[PDB]
């Protein structure tokens, strides 16, 4: 059975969750300790040491990105992350790049900061979402006419979104109803039912960090 | 002591001669050498009276693998005498290969005896023909900044640095050549591109009273010219400011040219008026030194190809072809030098060594026997095979020529020739494929400096604990090392085949040698090859040198404009 | 006939080029004034307004390694940049995601900017180059057996590690050799031989840069 190192409030981590439980895949999970990172953390990345990574057939995947695409391209029979065509896996890939920067950027001065920058987070945000809705078009989902790649990518800022309305706060949902409900729609799947931790969790985890760091 | 009228008469006296003191040049060299070990196979004793007879009816014809381990075992640290005799002071290589690989042949100072006379004698008729001023001088992209020198500690060299280095060059040459406008440092400064440009630039520097352009051959000249097209604005800032571009580092030449700069600015108002008057350059060379005679050079052969840009540059200045000959024995003088390049022959100097030739004559080959000099037949092709004091005795050199005509006795020749070529299977390979992919793969880094190369070579030293392969570049600019440290590592990278693979990964053959040298080395080679007295049949360059190679080989060492061993590995 | 916007110094215009060439395309570029983006590039990505971008069927693609993706998949018959297994794939997009992050903003350092942003940037880059050293390891190329992704990725660099000697007054080459001298190995197809400005103009490029920002 593949191994997830992971840790328990990363949207990046939830994202391979979520792709291995869309698919059927039977796997182990792993909690890291980035103050006391296991053997096998070690032994496959030297380098960023950062999940989320899953072991495979006795090789190693890092990013949850990449893992996503691991996942795809290891299991190509029954739900399909991507389009066929080359021009669609193109969009979901140029999307997928979005909200993995900019969009990731922009909710990192929410979450994690005060001041300046989380005002003009907030407004990165909000024009973020906004676009986010205008390229969704008006798209029940993003990668495939089921649920697909850039869904994955995208729906683990879901079990944010909450701590998003608190700490910038700000209803994404007033403004743009769509992406919270897409998200909504997409919280009836247990790829997301059991794969993002309470939104509570991440909420108090969030706040937690704040008060870490000054 | 250079006069016209009695050397040329001389010189009438001395081919109506031909076949006397062809026989006394067979006699002197046999006399000098009775003693060599190829001779004891054969028979030999001197003397006698049937000697020419003997000799040609004892001693069997000699291909470069037969005459490779000898002048080997002279080079070596068996400092020994052989098929000439004397350890010479230096050794040749030559054009086309031995199997692929190396050949050795000897120079003496009979070598540079020949050299000055046939230039004593060429400058005399042809000064008949295109007088010069006696206090004017000339542009010569002549080099002979390298001097390498052999595993056994024995010189090994080409015929150019041999000549230039040579202890009787300046005083020899003084009364017969217009002053060379270079100092011989830059001349023989270890950096020939830059100097190169600093003999554009020399050239350059005393135009009104220089009668001719030279280089050997038209190739050169056109090489030289190309490059003008390319630097001419950057040599008016040079020049100008009194302060030489940072495009030159090493320290003697830069030592010698500051000697020359003070800060000057109205001139270059000219030059650049000048120079952005032509019509793509046509005339270029009237246009420096509108009262050079000439442009001076080797016109046949496969350097025909290069005749017409040079005559693009050239304008509608003469072209003189050069006399034709090499370290490997002298053989004719153009002493009508007035004659167009193809008309262009070159009448045979006597003493020079002793020369015989094998007739096609039958359909391609022929089985005949060779047959003596005035005994050729005009207007027929022959080979030329050599017998003189740089270890040829009867030697096929592998080339054909044809008997246009006589100056008095003496034939005149006429070479149509260009490669010497059958080949055969090697061992300074890596392939020809893997070594020239290899100069292909490293010379990239460089082609981002806008450059290309022009030309490349190679070598196996094995006094070295583990050996190393030393891999020779010619390129079209001074740049910094770092590319050409990357570009070694590249030519190590593109030996792509798994055995390489295991010695330098094991490093029981060491890290391959970069040596990068300059401009007009492979010039050099090619120059001194195809003027090689036999046929232009000279022209096929040999790619990596084995310890049995030299002309390339003198060359080798002293314009290190960089030298690294790979810090990979 | 495919529409290329690109950059003279891009490097990312570089990963375009040098993957459409690889390929077998005849296609033609289009030189940026990116004080003045082109009406068809303001067209193609309005709010990035970023090259290099590959237009075909009037269908504009976006970003380097997303366009040389697009490259794999607009043409699968003859030159494919991964090899079969997903695991090689998700290998290769890995090293491409490294290309991208600690190694760009570290040579963006050696180049853009000096003093105690410098050394930063220089350690930075001799670790970045040593990682890669160590995966290269022996193999010709990466991604493959052959010419691969990441080989498209990552040779669009050396052309400015000239840049990077200078100003970095370094010489990345005793330190890690292997990757340098891999890269003039990949210089020998006619993909980035031809694809690729002049260095000396490159250097220059951020020499122009250095002088305006000091
Ligand atoms: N490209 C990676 C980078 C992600 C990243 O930084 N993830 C966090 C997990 S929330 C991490 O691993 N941080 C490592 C650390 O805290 O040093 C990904 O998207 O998974
Ligand atoms: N990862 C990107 C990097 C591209 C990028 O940042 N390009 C810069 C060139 S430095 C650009 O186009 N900037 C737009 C501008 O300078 O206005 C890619 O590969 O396309
Ligand atoms: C005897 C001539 C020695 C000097 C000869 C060299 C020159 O300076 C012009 C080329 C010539 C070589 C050649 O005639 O083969
Ligand atoms: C004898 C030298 C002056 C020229 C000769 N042809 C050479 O290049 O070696």
């Amino acid at each position: 059975l593949p191994i997830l190192l992971d840790y328990w409030p990363s949207m990046f981590g939830m994202r391979a969750r979520v792709a291995l439980r869309e698919k059927g895949v039977e796997f182990e999970y792993r909690e890291e300790d980035f103050s006391n990172k296991s053997p096998l953390l070690l032994q496959s990345n030297p380098i960023h040491k950062k999940i989320p990574v899953l072991v495979h057939n006795g090789k190693p995947v890092c990013e949850s990105l990449n893992v996503v695409q691991y996942v795809d391209e290891a299991w190509p029979e029954k739900n399909p992350f991507f389009p066929s065509d080359p021009y669609g896996r193109a969009q979901a890939r140029f999307w997928a790049d979005f909200v993995d920067k900019k969009f990731t950027d922009a909710q990192f001065k929410v979450w994690g900061k005060k001041g300046e920058e989380q005002e003009a987070g907030k407004k990165e945000f909000i024009e973020a979402v906004k676009i986010l809705e205008s390229e969704l078009g008006d798209k029940p989902y993003f990668g495939g006419d089921s649920f697909g790649y850039v869904d994955i990518s995208l729906i683990t800022f879901s079990s944010w979104f909450q701590a998003y309305e608190k700490f910038g706060n700000f209803s994404i949902e007033s403004e743009s109803p769509k992406l919270i409900a897409w998200a909504k729609r997409c919280m009836e799947k247990e790829s997301v039912s059991k794969s993002l931790p309470d939104s509570e969790k991440i909420v108090a985890y969030a706040a937690e960090y704040r008060k870490n760091n000054l | 002591t250079f006069d016209m009228n009695r050397v040329i008469d001389e010189f009438d006296e001395m081919t109506r001669n031909a076949h006397q003191v062809q026989k006394q040049t067979l006699k002197e060299i046999l006399l000098k050498n009775q003693s060599a070990i190829y001779l004891q196979n054969c028979g030999l004793n001197g003397n006698a009276t049937d000697p020419e007879e003997a000799f040609k009816s004892m001693v069997p014809l000699v291909t470069d693998v037969e005459l490779e381990p000898y002048i080997k075992r002279m080079v070596d640290g068996d400092t020994s005498p052989i098929l000439t005799g004397h350890p010479v002071p230096a050794i040749s290589l030559s054009s086309g290969t031995s199997q692929g690989r190396p050949k050795f042949i000897p120079f003496t100072d009979e070598l540079m005896e020949n050299t000055l006379q046939l230039f004593r004698t060429a400058f005399a008729f042809r000064n008949r023909d295109f007088p010069i001023d006696d206090n004017g001088k000339a542009l010569q992209f002549i080099f002979s900044s390298k001097q390498y020198i052999s595993t056994g500690g024995v010189p090994v060299g080409t015929a150019t640095t041999n000549v230039y280095r040579n202890p009787n060059f300046k005083a020899g040459m003084k009364s017969i050549t217009s002053p060379s406008c270079s100092p011989d440092e830059v001349i023989f400064s270890p950096d020939v591109h830059q100097a190169l440009y600093c003999h554009l630039l020399s050239g350059i520097l005393f135009r009104d009273q220089v009668q001719y352009v030279f280089a050997v051959f038209a190739h050169g000249l056109v090489h030289a010219f190309r490059t003008f097209e390319q630097v001419w604005e950057e040599i008016v800032t040079d020049i100008k400011d009194g302060v030489l571009s940072n495009r030159i580092t090493v320290p003697s030449v830069r030592t010698a040219m500051s000697k020359l700069l003070t800060p000057n600015p109205e001139l270059a108002e000219t030059i650049r008026t000048k120079c952005m008057s032509l019509s793509n350059w046509y005339g270029l060379i009237p246009a420096l030194f509108p009262n050079a005679k000439y442009v001076y050079g080797i016109m046949t052969g496969s350097m025909e190809p290069y005749v017409p840009k040079l005559r693009h540059y050239a304008g509608d200045l003469p072209l003189v072809s050069h006399d034709y000959g090499s370290s490997e024995g002298w053989i004719a003088a153009n002493v009508t030098p007035r004659l167009s390049p193809e008309e262009a022959t070159f009448a045979v100097i006597p003493n020079l060594g002793y020369f015989e030739f094998l007739p096609v004559s039958e359909t391609g080959e022929g089985e005949e026997k060779p047959v003596g000099l005035t005994q050729v037949k005009i207007g027929e092709e022959y080979e030329v095979v050599i017998t003189n004091y740089a270890g040829l005795y009867r030697y096929r050199l592998g080339d054909v020529v044809k008997v246009i005509g006589f100056y008095n006795n003496t034939p005149q020749l006429k070479f149509i020739c260009r490669r010497n070529l059958i080949l055969s299977i090697n061992i300074d390979k890596n392939t020809e494929r893997d070594l020239q992919l290899s100069v292909e793969s490293a010379a990239k880094r460089l082609s981002e400096e806008k450059i290309e190369v022009i030309d490349f070579s190679s070598y196996i030293d094995v006094s070295t604990d583990p050996g190393h392969y030393a891999i020779f570049w010619e390129i079209s600019g001074e740049t910094n090392e770092d590319v050409l440290q990357d570009c070694c590592n590249c030519l190590d990278r593109a030996f792509i085949d798994a055995g390489y693979v295991s010695s330098r990964k094991c490093k029981t053959i060491g890290a391959l040698e970069l040596r990068v040298v300059a401009k007009g080395t492979f010039r050099k080679i090619q120059e001194h090859f195809l003027g090689l007295g036999s046929s232009a049949g000279q022209f096929k360059m040999p790619r990596c040198v084995k310890p049995s190679n030299a002309k390339v080989l003198q060359i080798l060492c002293e314009n290190v404009v960089s030298s690294y061993f790979s810090t990979a590995f």
